[PDB]
């Protein structure tokens, strides 16, 4: 609880100079991200395509680079979200595939968020090292939802932080 | 390098930095009295002090605390950080333009924009000092090198600098050799705010929008209710010093020392800030 709507968190908080103190620290915090706070959640795909379009389309992100196999990294990435790819054709991410791969979950305070990301796919001398898929994301505040998609962007690698 | 946040309103009279802050605490004339501690781009509190205008803002010298004037006539100390009024006192027929905190006996000096400011004890009870001479609206009251001793610049056409006692404004002395205030080739005029040759300084040039003070010195910058904006040094006192600071169109409200800068920034009407030196000026 406490609805205080400073997005991010990121907010100004005091331990206060008040007593054998002068001064103190006041600070606003930072360090207070979505990519956990998501829980996988999932849907009836027909409808799920027709919902997808339907939904607050607002924001998209794109992937495209990392260190990694879509495999290894795939899971990585799910799993540091605690968020849902939801179904598999298989047609194979593996020889290629040219998957594209449909995300869904749901929150702690609610918000269902959706994603088709369609991604090229690592394998030899065929395609995926990069992506240059494209992450689409829809949340509906266009400022988390897109802000969700730096998240993982942020998330999707691993690197210096 | 980077100018933080901006975003024009507020009809600004009176204004102070936070020497210890990087507080901004502004007096707008709406009525309004502000404090933000400007850093986290965001006001603590905001109360406009009364329905009528508000000119004043002076610090009480401490930490975070405000002293406040409004047109109610009222000297209101608060604190924000302590959310509270310190010792209340209304005020005389005018607003406050700066005040100082002493403390023999934890002992207080307030300073007024009409007639008095008067220097009071809540402790051994006795008189520090009075202080008559100002009339009515004051733009920049200000505390001297000698913190407490004054200048004042008024809608009243005079500048009063003061002498205080401890029991009641006197000095003594009989060393000198000329006077800078006045006493050498050019220096500037007498006005009229109190009635003892210590100075009053003429305030006339349509009035004096503010006055600033020269820390051991006594050199003011001002802001002027003329295009001129007139400089003088009284610890020079030149002629070519009816200086009447100019813009291309009207007005000079004010131009300013900065403690540190040897320089004088200026703002006007035609739009402006216009950009001065003085350090080969």
């Amino acid at each position: 609880s406490t609805e205080n709507g400073i997005i991010f968190g990121n907010i100004v908080y005091d331990v206060s100079g008040a007593a054998s103190d002068r001064n103190c620290v006041v600070l606003s915090d930072i360090h207070i991200d979505i990519m956990d706070y998501i829980q996988p959640a999932t849907c009836t795909d027909a409808e799920f395509r027709q919902m997808w379009a339907e939904f607050e389309w607002e924001n998209k992100v794109t992937v495209n680079t990392n260190m990694t196999d879509l495999n290894d990294y795939l899971q990585h990435i799910l799993k540091s979200t605690n968020m849902k790819c939801l179904t598999p054709e298989k047609a194979l991410s593996g020889y290629c595939g040219f998957m594209a791969a449909n995300l869904y979950a749901r929150s702690i305070f609610g918000e269902d968020a959706l994603a088709n990301v369609s991604i090229e796919k690592p394998v030899h001398q065929g395609p995926d090292a990069a992506v240059t898929g494209h992450i689409r994301i829809r949340a509906k505040s266009q400022g988390m939802a897109l802000s969700l998609g730096d998240k993982i962007n942020l998330s999707q690698k691993k690197t210096s932080l | 390098m980077l100018t933080k946040f901006e975003t024009k309103s507020a009809r600004v009279k009176g204004l102070s930095f936070h020497p210890k802050r990087p507080w901004i605490l502004t007096s707008l004339h709406n009525g309004v009295i502000q404090l933000w501690d400007y850093r986290m781009c965001t006001l603590i509190d905001k109360f406009d002090e009364h329905d009528g205008p508000v000119r004043g803002i002076d610090f009480h010298k401490q930490q975070p605390l405000f002293v406040s004037g409004g047109d109610d006539y009222k000297i209101k100390v608060w604190n924000y950080k302590l959310r509270r009024c310190l010792f209340t006192l209304l005020g005389h027929l005018d607003y406050i333009r700066t005040t100082f905190f002493h403390h023999e006996y934890p002992w207080i000096l307030s300073a007024s924009d009409d007639q008095t400011i008067r220097v009071w004890n809540w402790q051994s009870r006795t008189c520090v000092c009075v202080l008559t001479g100002h009339n009515h609206y004051v733009m920049c009251a200000q505390f001297h090198p000698s913190e407490d001793l004054v200048v004042s610049a008024s809608l009243d056409q005079t500048v009063r600098v003061w002498d205080i006692s401890g029991l009641r404004k006197k000095n003594l002395s009989p060393g000198a050799v000329e006077s800078d205030v006045r006493g050498i080739t050019g220096v500037d005029l007498f006005g009229t705010t109190d009635a003892v040759v210590k100075h009053v300084l003429e305030g006339h040039d349509r009035g004096v929008n503010w006055a600033a003070f020269h820390p051991t010195m006594p050199l003011i910058v001002s802001g002027a209710d003329d295009r001129q904006v007139k400089i003088w040094r009284m610890n020079e006192s030149k002629a070519w010093e009816v200086d009447t600071c100019r813009g291309h169109y009207n007005n000079v409200s004010c131009a300013v020392f900065h403690p540190r800068q040897e320089l004088i920034l200026s703002n006007s009407e035609d739009k402006s800030i216009r950009v001065w030196d003085m350090s080969k000026r």
